[PDB]
């Protein structure tokens, strides 16, 4: 029943993603971490599993 | 001396709490990494807080 919640027109703060909302596993396939900077995401959708 | 979900970030080109803030190993490393379990000796029953 997951939810493709879409954002569109803000910033990448995900820094706040690790320790904010501490959650420990964080794979990124395709795109490593740590370069969320720019360049980042168009059409960026979110799946809730 | 590391907890039991903590092995994980230890090895090449891997990041986590300790590749960004205790320990960083180099992406050309050339090394055995080696762990065991230690409950009856680096273990508290209060806790370790050491």
């Amino acid at each position: 029943a997951w939810n493709r919640t879409r954002i569109s027109n803000c910033v990448a703060d995900y820094s706040v993603l690790y320790n904010f909302a501490p959650f420990f596993a964080f794979k990124c396939y395709g795109v490593s971490p740590t370069k969320l900077n720019d360049l980042c995401f168009t059409n960026v959708y979110a799946d809730s599993f | 001396v590391i907890k039991g979900n903590e092995v994980s970030q230890i090895a090449p080109g891997q990041t986590g709490n300790i590749a960004d803030y205790n320990y960083k190993l180099p992406d050309d490393f050339t090394g055995c990494v080696i762990a065991w379990n230690s409950n009856k000796l680096d273990s508290k029953h209060s806790g370790n807080y050491d």
